[PDB]
RNA sequence: UAAUCGAUAAACCCCGAUAGACCUUACCAACCCUUGCCAAUUCAGCCUAUAUACCGCCAUCUUCAGCAAACCCUAAAAAGGAACAAUAGUAAGCACAAUCAUAGCACAUAAAAACGUUAGGUCAAGGUGUAGCUUAUGGGUUGGAAAGAAAUGGGCUACAUUUUCUACAUAAGAAUAUCCACCACACGAAAGUUUUUAUGAAACUAAAAACCAAAGGAGGAUUUAGCAGUAAAUCAAGAA
């Protein structure tokens, strides 16, 4: 475990947001464990909440040559969870996310929205032209 | 061996299509502007007009990859759907299940 | 020899067969060294046409065109720009008879 | 690319790693078509004789 | 009559697996899926990919593995890497096996240009759910 | 059919305890004061919004990952009630009105790390121009007024003739 | 017409098509090419004949309660086999039922619906048994089709006052088939004709204006569909 320090001045997060997608319910509860969990050991402080579900539904017909008064309809639905950490630096976040990732189930996806805290630009700082 | 013919003409027009598609492209943005003359538009014509019609965008044909079917294809699986029934039944397609509401 | 299931993502990872965490779908495409004003600005190919004729007009809308344009690096806009000015000057005898001089 | 996968396969079959039934019943069938009398004819020979 | 991916009903003495012993309706329900991966989800692309891929899956290990495979593939895929995880019936002798089971992690590592892992368990005799 | 199911096994609490104790080392503390939202503010006024997507399969590279925001509280920018003002109205719908929020989104460059420079690069220019003013500002229509001035009013010379009446 | 195929009583008829200007494309008209897609093969390739040879998918009886191995009885057994103060029947299997889905119940709908029947449908989803084609029943280019004298099924819009216009969303203003010479208008042009515009290499397509305003005045025998948030009416979305 090689650990350096380099002495530029590490990147703040306001507000850290993980959306975990899926098919299944379970899986996602027991993710939300997992999450929750690692996120408490490195005192991150975060929340969770449930997203609505999105159900999409096509039909496709029975029959090979025809009916057409006979349908098959298919379902695909997708259930959310969404992580918020707020108050975390960079590297608690690159940590936390690599744990988080490399683990993340075969049936689920991830998209994580990150808003960063930036002072201000050189440019604009109090010149005026 | 592609599936058919019908499939391999259609492949021939994939590649074509990408091939000539820059010249598409550049000549079309003269042939649809309006600001220009009327003159570069008479041989941007002529232009677009001799180029071999295989590598022409709408020629292309969309079919189910295994089993070539010209119609009845989901876009997102490319399917035709006897193999895309069939393959959700058996449960093989992931996700997909039977609708009730 | 393998010591552990770890040992094994460790290698595949140092290979650079396993993938890169935290991911950033941008690892492995560093887009040529590019920088935006190297994308949106394309005033440096435009120097050489008529600067007040309907030619800027149309190749104002390709630039602002290729400047919208995530798709392609600088290399291949700049062939456009550069394909544009061969062949409006590959024909000279249209724009000129078409009743405006267009250099 | 289904030259690909077709061709692959088949090599990895003679190569004796890949196993094809389908090519099996096909083979085995044109035998018994064959050895019944009824081929494939060597090609221009068929029509005209 | 629906006839989808069923078995249907003989003397009564047809050896059957839990897997096709449930029809289509059941899936999600009580059945689960055979393969696993995130194209299908509301926001996500390729799923057409992960289709193809399985397809063929299934086509080399039912044809790489003659009259050994016991019951249906299932496939798993999870950061990039693809987890092929077989029931396989006792049949060769564990030098085939282990030879099988590199070559084809490697051809299959190889020909998708992605880390490929292969799990086999060993079952005695085809598992029966129903009728026997 | 419970070769199908994930198996949390390796995830097992005791695995997250010592993994997490392990993983102490790599991770950096947060700063103390900065725990109210309003020395955030006062300090860092500037919000970027980056988008990070992981799915399954050979490929990592995903279309949606380019897209940058920007979103800049007008409140904590030094400019001027004129440089504000000209700067609302060239800006425009990118701008919030009520909880005075501006939004820069930036896409149409590959890397993500262009579509942050361009952003603030939008910021530091609408900033620049916005101090700028030119010939015809003082051909200001007062249609185009986001007030009503008393001055030079139709009111104002109702009023005066109402009174000279 | 030189110019596809298939479905065609209930269980065909906006049907395979959740989709033909080229393509799709099987078709016809000419022309061209014969190890003629593949690692290899006296081998490829065949939307050629067989759905009365079949696998796959389905229709239907049917939202019908049964169907079937293992046995056991019947002065013979083709076959049948229950009576609850019970007279020879016991039976795991599979239907139905029960649970799941409709984000809690309950209901409803959805799904489920065995066995068999209609040699019901499809060798053009694909795959094959049998027969055929192999300088052609194969593979390419190019152009060509889909015309109405009718006959009919299904729809949409109506025939107007519970209507029509504009405002508009749910108190308003005007129009209103006969005055009569209106400088015609009340409803009703989705149809035509002009000009645009969308897409496209190619308008035969689609959309919007203007013009035009025709049949139509609630329709014969005879019939469709619906028991509640249904019918009916109004609006949007998606699939390709
Ligand atoms: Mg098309
Ligand atoms: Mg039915
Ligand atoms: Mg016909
Ligand atoms: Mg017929
Ligand atoms: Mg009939
Ligand atoms: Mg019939
Ligand atoms: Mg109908
Ligand atoms: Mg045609
Ligand atoms: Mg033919
Ligand atoms: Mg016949
Ligand atoms: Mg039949
Ligand atoms: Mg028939
Ligand atoms: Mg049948
Ligand atoms: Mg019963
Ligand atoms: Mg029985
Ligand atoms: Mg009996
Ligand atoms: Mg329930
Ligand atoms: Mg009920
Ligand atoms: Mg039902
Ligand atoms: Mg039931
Ligand atoms: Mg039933
Ligand atoms: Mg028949
Ligand atoms: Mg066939
Ligand atoms: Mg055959
Ligand atoms: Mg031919
Ligand atoms: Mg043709
Ligand atoms: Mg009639
Ligand atoms: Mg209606
Ligand atoms: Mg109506
Ligand atoms: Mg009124
Ligand atoms: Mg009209
Ligand atoms: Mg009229
Ligand atoms: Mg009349
Ligand atoms: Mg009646
Ligand atoms: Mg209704």
């Amino acid at each position: 475990p090689e650990i350096t320090i380099s002495d530029e001045p590490d990147t703040l997060y306001k507000r850290l947001s993980v959306l975990v997608k899926g098919h299944d319910k379970a899986v996602l509860d027991s993710y939300e464990y997992f999450a929750v969990l690692a996120a408490k050991e490195l005192g991150i402080s975060i929340k969770v909440h449930e997203p609505p579900r999105k159900i999409e539904r096509f039909t496709l017909l029975k029959s090979v040559h025809i009916f057409k008064k006979h349908r098959v309809q298919y379902e695909m639905r997708t259930l959310y969870r969404c992580l918020e950490l707020e108050h975390l630096t960079g590297s608690t976040a690159d940590v936390y996310l690599e744990y988080i990732q490399r683990n993340l189930p075969e049936g689920v996806a991830m998209e994580v929205t990150k808003t960063k805290l930036e002072q201000l630009p050189e440019h604009i700082r109090k010149p005026i032209w | 061996y592609y599936v058919d013919w019908k499939m391999l003409r259609d492949v021939k027009r994939r590649k074509m299509a990408y091939e000539y598609a820059d010249e598409r492209l550049r000549i079309n943005s003269l042939r649809k502007n309006t600001i220009l003359p009327k003159d570069l538009q008479e041989v941007a014509d002529e232009e677009i007009a001799s180029l071999p019609r295989d590598s022409c965008p709408v020629r292309i044909r969309n079919r189910c990859v295994m089993t070539s079917r010209p119609r009845g294809v989901k876009r997102r699986w490319r399917l035709s759907r006897i193999v895309f029934r069939h393959l959700a039944d058996h449960g093989q397609l992931s996700g997909v299940q039977r609708a009730m509401w | 020899p393998f010591q552990n299931g770890f040992e094994e993502m460790i290698q595949w990872t140092k290979e650079g067969k396993l993938w890169e965490f935290p991911i950033n779908n941008e690892a492995g495409f560093d887009d040529d060294g590019s920088e935006f004003h190297e994308h949106i600005f394309l005033d440096k190919y435009l120097q050489d046409f008529p600067k007040q004729g309907p030619i800027r007009h149309f190749m104002e809308l390709v630039t602002c065109g290729l400047s919208k344009n995530p798709y392609l690096s600088v290399k291949q806009k700049v062939e456009h720009i550069e394909w544009f000015r061969n062949y409006f000057n590959e024909k000279r005898v249209i724009l000129k008879e078409s009743g405006i001089q267009l250099n | 690319n289904h030259n690909t996968y077709f061709a692959l396969m088949g090599t990895l079959r003679f190569l004796g790693l890949y196993r094809d039934e389908h090519q099996d019943f096909r083979d085995e069938q044109l035998r018994l078509k064959k050895l019944r009398g009824k081929g494939k004819p060597r090609k221009g020979e068929g029509k005209r004789a | 009559k629906n006839r989808a991916a069923r078995v249907r009903v003989s003397k009564g003495d047809k050896p059957v697996t839990y897997e096709e012993a449930h029809a289509p309706h059941y899936i999600a329900h009580r059945k689960g899926w055979l393969s696993l991966h995130t194209g299908n989800l509301d926001g996500e692309d390729h799923a057409a990919e992960r289709t193809v891929e399985d397809v063929f899956l299934r086509k080399f290990m039912l044809g790489t593995f003659p009259g050994c495979l016991a019951d249906q593939l299932v496939l798993k895929r999870r950061a990039n890497q693809l987890e092929i995880c077989a029931l396989v019936l006792r049949q060769l002798p564990p030098h085939k096996f282990y030879f099988l089971v590199g070559y084809s992690e490697t051809l299959l590592s190889h020909f998708y240009k992605c880390p490929v892992h292969l799990h086999l368990q060993t079952v005695p005799s085809k598992v029966v759910y129903k009728y026997i | 059919e419970l070769l199908k199911i994930p198996n949390f096994l390796h995830l097992t609490p005791v695995a997250i305890k010592r993994h997490c104790e392990a993983l102490k080392d790599f991770c950096t503390e947060w700063p103390a004061a900065l725990d109210s939202d309003e020395k955030c503010e006062k300090h860092f006024p500037i919000e970027i919004d980056t988008a990070d997507y992981v799915s399954a399969g050979p490929s990592i590279r995903n279309p949606k990952a380019r897209v940058v925001t920007l979103r800049v509280k007008l409140s904590s920018l030094n400019l001027d009630d004129h440089a504000k003002k000209k700067l609302i109205k060239l800006v425009g719908d990118r701008y919030c009105k009520s909880t005075d929020v501006l939004t820069i989104k930036t896409d149409r460059c590959p890397l993500k790390r262009q579509n942050y420079d361009y952003a603030v690069y939008l910021l530091t220019v609408l900033y620049h121009e916005s101090w700028k003013t030119e010939e015809w500002e003082k051909k200001k229509t007062e249609a185009d007024m986001e007030e009503y001035i008393w001055e030079n009013s139709t009111s104002e010379k109702n009023i005066l003739e109402t009174l000279l009446q």
